């Protein structure tokens, strides 16, 4: 908005905005050590080692 | 203005919750919000407000 | 929170569209355009999360 | 309430496997074929920008 005084208003002031993380629920430590991983869940009936 | 009043009391909400996914370091307790819920019985639907 | 994002914005797209993948649980979230509203600055100029 | 720019842009954007990725089609020579003529064009993309 812009108020009827000529003072304006953007999302900067009204909120904080940070990049980053559109779930914050898990996290992972790989060996203590901050660490993102892939874990891939296979098929039904593929062909595993290949 | 009975249909509009109708979704508008028989609602399901999705609230957030107490100490969410990205917390104030040293927050004990985590619960989920109920705000309004599901009419059950005629009764209740006879008690919607117009 | 950088790595996972990363992970997802350079590998997990190539992995889950490959070699008879049944689903993959990547572990964290990719970035997004996180905006943190404040009630009091929010209350100030008489706005609404909405 | 408008401004009036000329400006570049493509008419045809192309993506290969999720990533932006331009085409290029090619030959062999009237020589040597195919084994020689990608092999070539193989680190003609690995000598340049990162």
């Amino acid at each position: 908005k812009v108020n009827q005084d000529g003072s304006r208003v953007l999302l900067r002031d009204v909120a904080k905005i940070e990049l980053g993380g559109e779930n914050y629920d898990i996290i992972a430590e790989f060996n203590g050590q901050p660490a993102s991983g892939l874990g891939i869940k296979l098929a039904t009936g593929a062909n595993a080692l290949d | 203005d009975v249909i509009t009043a109708i979704k508008a009391q028989n609602a399901q909400v999705a609230a957030g919750q107490l100490g969410g996914t990205p917390p104030v370091k040293g927050q004990q307790l985590n619960a989920s919000i109920i705000a309004q819920t599901r009419l059950t019985s005629t009764e209740e639907f006879g008690k919607i407000l117009l | 929170e950088d790595i996972s994002d990363y992970v997802a914005a350079n590998m997990k797209d190539a992995i889950s569209r490959t070699s008879g993948v049944g689903d993959v649980q990547l572990f964290g979230s990719q970035y997004a355009m996180r905006i943190w509203m404040n009630p009091n600055e929010l209350n100030k100029f008489q706005l609404t999360p909405v | 309430f408008s401004s009036s720019r000329w400006e570049y842009g493509s008419p045809r954007l192309e993506r290969y496997n999720g990533l932006p990725s331009m085409e290029i089609l090619g030959q062999a020579a009237p020589g040597k074929s195919t084994g020689e003529a990608m092999e070539l064009m193989e680190q003609l993309a690995s000598k340049l920008p990162t």
